[PDB]
RNA sequence: GAGGAAACUCAAAGAGUGCUAU
RNA sequence: GAGUCCCAUAACCUUUGUACCCCAGAGUGAGAAA
RNA sequence: GCGAUGAUCACCCGGGUGGGUACAAAUGGCAGUCUGACAAGU
């Protein structure tokens, strides 16, 4: 069926950090080519997309005045720009040079517009593919996760030992050879459930969490039959925050 | 970091008795203690001494 | 106001031309821009000599910048083509230096020109 | 016998009413010296009696430059003439500068001007607690101030303007190859994309722009019609013969249909892509005319994106200018820029690229009328070798 | 020697705002303003940290005359993080960017020279660098910059003319603290060639003491310069004794 | 004798700094 | 029980392939052509 | 009908070896995929 195919999960997620990085790059540009006209509005606002939006919405220091950045900016923050507008270091710039960074700003906000709309397609592959795992662990981790096994059979193949500490292997190889401490991790400590134990809870529910990710994905991967509902993953959730509460329950300290 | 990688060990070793590495230097005398902070930096060349020191 | 500034004047460039003129008999002379550019950033130069009717004048007005940033007195004359003849080479010269020698037999000419340089500047 | 002080702030002029004046004779000693800098003591000495702001930024330099040259300014006159009674005798007021005692006395002959040390040391000491002294009063903040206005009278006088600016170009270079990475990077994407729903096409377009844009209208190799085959016939040309093979081929592939939110993304993305390319050739015109602008001698001499990169890799203009002909040429000398007789025309065209920039670089407004014939000097040299 | 992909280890220097990278050799180098580039092509370190890549930028002593008097072992530089500091003779970037990284972010440097041709250049770096005000103007005549400048705790002057002292004198007085630094470099040649540097290195000195600078320290530049010292004092208005 | 850990704990002092201390 | 947190989506080395290179550098400084 | 506004300047037998810069590929190497019955309360 052309709506279970994994080989696009791994396409998306590494287009999605190569956006990333992208798009972080030409954010800095317009941050030091209108840092020309306007050095100070990067330290006002760091948001990139933010930063961006202003530009859009006035070009140069003059229009700060009569120019409204609520919808941007908070009262504060509008505020202050306005105090730095009329206050500014900068030089005035041609209009042929605000068009170019105009467009530069046109170009930020359409990435940061397609960045969510390549995220809400991957939630949406991800929860016909694997909608147990999307239901346990959640969607950012699952598929950084079968995009390192490289598909959902080999990840499946892959012992619960081996999915908690998938993403770090440098340290568990150094460590294993220098016949020192190995990690508990992986890449599952970026999942919501690992995020909100505490102390050594944190190690506890990673070993725990890993164990149900295999069932999870067991079922997912193989299931001849599987319904597109996460059930074996929302009950197999269920389960794992049983284990955190009572887990997190406990005190050390004497009362 | 207290780990003090070995590779930061021995280079501050190699820089505490630097006069023996080559016969010819011959620097001042000073003792040299290890500090308490310390970081490891990379010189890095500009494009127009690409011939004479890189 | 003119580009080409300080320019001496008729008298002062005579002493100029003259520790020139010898300085190349004693191989303490860099002639042309290149070598002009060459002697600043070693810093080895007394003071240099620029032509004013340099053929376009901004070709050696990044002199100049370089001479002032490392404290080396400057100025410009009224004609290339004498300061070959000073110089002794057989085309023009539109810049010079004079490079930098303690030992020099002319140290007193090239101070007493260097002198009356800083006061022109 | 002060009575009055005049200070000048970057926000505006500020007027205080001497209420005790210090001992004279022992000016020096260091106890009178230690009040200027204590507030408390200092406080009963003067009071703030007025303040008037610059309206904005421009009025702020006016006044800044007629200050700098001891001239009374309109606004200068209205805060003096609100502030100082009519005076027989002569109301004194305390100024910094005596350069401005003459305009002052001139405007106003019932004022005396004030300038002497024990002036100065007020001043000294209305300049030390700043806006503690201005009691709550809006001064803004005296220090940015400080900074927008002395960057503006700095270029002033030397007269920079946005012309002799060249960074537009520098940063417009890293911008052209940095969208020159990215439409290759994220157009090949687009391939692998819709290499699976239909790989062969992606063999039959090599070009990878070509590509995005038959992607866009062959969305799905299914829908094959005579009017859609002259309309992908219509894009790029017909002598390659691809319009034919895309029918025939897209009737016989082995390529899996992929889902409709998975072509969505394709075209999207494919858009994202054009529009890259769209801008990239925008960017790629505006270097053209900012350099033609710029550094006309270049552009003509060797051309405008070379002429570029040589002045990305100098830093500035004004960095290669500065730069001999050696220099020169080994800066260009790692990207082949300006490329034994190989080598002789390199170290020619090189010294005419470093006179050129001298050109473009002190000339206010360059004109291109030394490029020419310096690149036809070229010309000759590249025939006699 | 001090070659590109080489690696040095970077420390603190005893006065706050400078390093000495040290390794097969040693460098005295301060922490960029201006990640990134170099002003004059100088030398630069850059380090991973905690990862961001904090860069730093070498400081020739050939090149900046504050630089050798580091090296001369000077004790007290007034130049400190977070301090207000007058440099008078901004010809470029060259001494002034690193005198900007000494101050850090918190700190300001008011650059002050006459000629428009470096100060163009000037304007160049003080843009890339906020806490640098470029005041291309006369130093002979502060009453004409006065309108943009407070007060400054270290003035340091590199103007070469026959007549600094009157210069230091006015700018001290005017924008100094009371118990301020001052920083003086003097060269022999340019005030007085008919006597002896050393000679001229008195008389300057007494030139400091009548316009109420108690000199504290002076320092000859060589090996790096030849007939120059560094002048440190301390401005005391209340009194020398 | 030399030390270590905890603090909205309890004290004894030193230095500097801030705020109309009018 | 057990260092995710130094990108195994990676770094480094080896082999193969493609395209170029075998000048001085803080470059030299009056010859060249006949 | 030149020029200081700048002249001049690794190895072996036409052929093969040595070395250097940049990019791509390798199902080439490093390189070997944590443990396994107990834990918590009265």
């Amino acid at each position: 069926s052309a709506d279970k195919v994994d080989v696009m999960i791994i396409q998306a997620i590494a287009l999605l950090d190569d956006l990333d990085k992208e798009l972080n790059t030409y954010a800095m540009r317009c941050k030091e080519w209108y840092g020309w006209h306007f050095p100070e509005l990067a330290k006002i606002v760091t948001d990139s997309v933010a930063y961006a939006r202003i530009i859009l919405t006035m070009g140069i220091r003059s229009k700060a005045s009569e120019t409204d950045l609520s919808e941007i900016l908070p009262e504060e923050i509008e505020e202050r720009v306005k105090t730095a507008a009329e206050v500014s270091m900068g030089t005035e710039i041609t209009q042929t040079d605000l068009d170019n960074i105009n467009a530069l700003a046109e170009q930020i906000v359409e990435f940061a517009a397609y960045r969510e709309q390549l995220s809400n397609y991957l939630s949406a592959r991800m929860k016909a593919i694997a909608p147990n795992l999307t239901q346990l662990v959640g969607e950012l981790v699952g598929a950084r996760l079968i995009a390192h096994s490289g598909s959902l059979i080999s990840l499946a193949k892959s012992p619960a030992s081996t999915i908690q500490i998938l993403g770090a292997e440098k340290a568990l190889f150094r460590a294993l050879k220098t016949k020192h401490d190995t990690p508990k991790y992986g890449l599952l400590y970026h999942a919501s459930l690992v995020g909100q134990a505490t102390g050594k809870n944190k190690g506890k529910i990673a070993r725990v969490l890993a164990a149900k990710a295999a069932v999870s994905l067991r079922y997912d991967a193989l299931a001849e039959d599987r319904d597109d509902s996460g059930d074996i993953g929302l009950e197999s959730r269920a389960k794992v925050e049983n284990r955190l509460s009572q887990l997190e329950g406990r005190d050390l300290r004497t009362t | 970091d207290d780990n003090m990688r070995r590779e930061v060990q021995r280079d501050l070793l190699l820089i505490k008795h630097r006069a023996a590495l080559d016969p010819k230097r011959h620097y001042k005398k000073q003792r040299w203690e290890v500090p308490e902070r310390f970081a490891i930096g990379t010189i890095i060349e500009d494009k127009s001494e690409f011939y004479s020191s890189r | 106001n003119p580009k080409a500034f300080p320019l001496a004047d008729a008298a002062l460039t005579q002493q100029i031309l003259d520790v020139v003129q010898q300085a190349a008999n004693l191989r303490q002379l860099k002639k042309g821009a290149n070598e002009a550019t060459k002697t600043l950033n070693r810093g080895i130069s007394e003071f240099i000599i620029m032509a004013a009717d340099c053929e376009p004048i901004e070709i050696l007005l990044h002199l100049p910048l370089l001479c002032e940033d490392k404290n080396v007195p400057y100025v410009f004359v009224p004609s290339r083509v004498a300061l070959g003849r000073a110089c002794g080479v057989s085309r023009p010269v539109i810049a010079a230096s004079i490079t930098t020698n303690d030992a020099s037999a002319i140290k007193t000419q090239i101070y007493a020109v260097k002198d009356k340089i800083e006061t022109l500047l | 016998p002060i009575e009055y002080l005049l200070f000048e702030e970057p926000t505006g002029y500020a007027v205080f009413k001497v209420k005790l004046q210090q001992d004279d004779i022992g000016s020096r000693l260091k106890e009178v010296q230690e009040q200027i800098n204590d507030f408390g003591a200092f406080t009963k000495l003067i009071e703030l009696v007025s303040f008037a702001p610059f309206k904005g930024a421009a009025e702020a330099l006016e006044n800044a430059n007629d200050i700098s040259e001891g001239l009374v300014s309109e606004s200068l006159k209205a805060i003096l003439d609100l502030n100082l009674p009519k005076a027989k005798k002569n109301i004194t007021l305390a100024i910094s500068d005596k350069n401005l005692g003459p305009s002052i006395k001139e405007e106003f002959p019932y004022v005396d001007c004030i300038s002497n040390e024990l002036a100065q040391d007020l001043i000294r000491g209305v300049r030390l607690h700043g806006e503690k002294l201005f009691k709550g009063l809006q001064s803004g903040d005296l220090e940015r101030a400080q900074l927008g206005l002395g960057h503006a009278y700095s270029r002033a006088k030397v007269k920079f303007s946005v012309q002799k600016n060249d960074n537009h170009i520098i940063q417009a270079i890293a911008l052209l190859d940095q969208l020159d990475k990215d439409i290759n990077t994220f157009a090949m994407r687009v391939k692998e994309w819709y290499g699976w729903h239909f790989p062969e096409l992606a063999k039959l377009v090599p070009d990878n722009y070509t590509f995005a844009k038959l992607v866009l209208f062959i969305k799905d190799k299914a829908s094959l019609n005579d009017d859609s085959l002259h309309d992908l016939a219509a894009l790029l040309n017909e002598d390659s013969g691809i319009a034919q093979r895309v029918i025939d081929n897209a009737r016989i592939s082995m390529g899996q249909d992929i889902s409709e939110t998975d072509m969505e993304n394709v075209c999207v993305f494919a858009q994202r892509v054009a529009s890259l390319a769209d801008y990239r050739r925008q960017l790629y015109d505006y270097l053209c005319e900012k350099m033609h602008t710029v550094a006309p001698n270049l552009s003509e001499l060797i051309g405008e994106v070379i002429g570029a990169r040589l002045i990305s890799h100098a830093g500035s203009l004004t960095n290669l200018s500065k730069q001999a002909a050696s220099t020169v040429q080994i800066l260009g000398a790692e990207k082949a820029l300006f490329r034994k007789n190989k080598g002789r025309i390199s170290r020619y065209l090189a010294n005419k690229c470093s006179m050129a920039s001298r050109i473009d670089n002190y000339s206010e407004e360059p004109s291109n009328v030394f490029g020419s014939v310096l690149k036809k000097q070229v010309e000759q040299r590249l025939e006699f070798y | 020697g001090a070659r590109g992909g080489a690696k040095v280890v970077i420390e603190p220097h005893r006065h706050a705002g400078v390093y000495i990278a040290r390794g097969k050799e040693d460098l005295l180098v301060t922490k960029n303003m201006a990640p990134g580039e170099s002003v004059y092509g100088e030398k630069r370190i850059s380090v991973e940290e905690p990862p961001t890549k904090v860069e730093y930028r070498v400081w020739n002593p050939f090149r900046s005359k504050l630089a050798a008097g580091i090296m001369g072992g000077l004790d007290e530089l007034f130049i400190a993080p977070g301090k207000k500091v007058l440099y008078l003779g901004a010809a470029s970037g060259t001494s002034v960017s690193h005198v900007s990284d000494v101050v850090g972010p918190e700190g300001v440097v008011y650059a002050v020279e006459f000629s428009h041709r470096p100060g163009r250049e000037l304007i160049s770096m003080a843009k890339k660098r906020p806490n640098i005000i470029p005041i291309i103007e006369d130093a002979r005549h502060p009453q004409k910059y006065r309108m943009l400048i407070g007060m400054v705790d270290c003035v340091f002057a590199d103007v070469a003319q026959p007549d600094q002292a009157r210069i230091i004198a006015l700018n001290s007085h005017m924008f100094l603290k009371d118990q301020g630094g001052v920083v003086i470099s003097i060269k022999a040649n340019c005030i007085d060639s008919t006597v002896d540097a050393e000679t001229v290195f008195a008389r300057e000195v007494q030139k400091l003491r009548e316009e109420r600078i108690k000199p504290l320290e002076q320092l000859t530049l060589e090996p790096y310069e030849r007939d120059h010292c560094i002048v440190v004092g301390r401005y005391m208005r209340s009194g020398l004794k």
